[PDB]
């Protein structure tokens, strides 16, 4: 059984549990989600490396005021802490936390506890980023 | 209709991957140079 | 004793890399120097059980103000190569990390991981002024 469909046998029962009828991969291996209609996750698996990459859409460019990018970077040198870093779409305009997961790792439970984290932590700073007020 | 799912209570439905929407050679360590500091 | 595997591999990698002996100090970091031009700091996270790699790339006083916007981008597309740049505030200057987990933390590991992050830190320094 090759690292695909041994993974689409964990995103098939993952939907079972939260009510949606089925969930795969496509061809170049990519799954998107929208949770509460407004923070997107992307699912990237690597069959190369043997690991699967979670995106999260975090905040739009347009609500942020400048010199953010310098304290996201000041994040990234103690990504260890929460084994997640931020990265920037520029053609989406968002910015992203990244969270990978080895495929010796790869379970169910781990799959859905590094997504609630991931989450947990993309909607804080969704909330926090904007200066908008 | 929509298929709607609920996730650590959050709602969820399928998104679109939109991949068309958004989105070196190795060198040897014994011939690199090394210096403690 | 996880200090102490480190401190093997240190030992055992000291021979093959051509230093006298190599071993992590008192507060369980380390300092080596690549090429005279890179530099890569040791740092062991003992109840992490991680092993953190700093490569400095470049300071912040030749690059523009519009630099942060990059770094960030840059990370979505190295997320593959299991890299990512960062920065410290102290210091002034923007860094490539990595890490290694006690998991997969053998004299191998340790090699190619810290022969791709030369490759990585060499590659950046000349690109990141232009």
């Amino acid at each position: 059984m090759d690292l695909t469909s041994k993974v689409n046998r964990l995103l098939a029962e993952f939907a079972g549990r939260i009510g949606l009828p089925s969930l795969s991969l496509d061809e170049e291996g990519m799954a998107s989600l929208l949770f509460d209609e407004q923070v997107g996750v992307t699912l990237l698996l690597l069959a190369e490396r043997e690991r699967l990459l979670l995106e999260a859409d975090v905040v739009g460019i347009d609500v942020l005021g400048e010199g953010i990018f310098r304290q996201l970077a000041s994040f990234n040198r103690h990504w260890h802490r929460f084994d997640l870093h931020f990265g920037f779409d520029e053609l989406t305009g968002k910015v992203q936390l990244y969270a990978q997961i080895l495929a010796a790792q790869l379970t169910l439970e781990c799959f859905e506890a590094t997504l609630a984290n991931l989450l947990d932590h993309a909607e804080f700073w969704q909330r926090l980023l904007p200066c908008a007020s | 209709t929509e298929a709607v799912g609920h996730f650590e209570g959050r709602s969820v439905t399928r998104a679109a991957v939109r991949g068309e929407d958004r989105s070196g050679d190795g060198t040897p360590l014994e011939a690199r140079t090394v210096r403690r500091r």
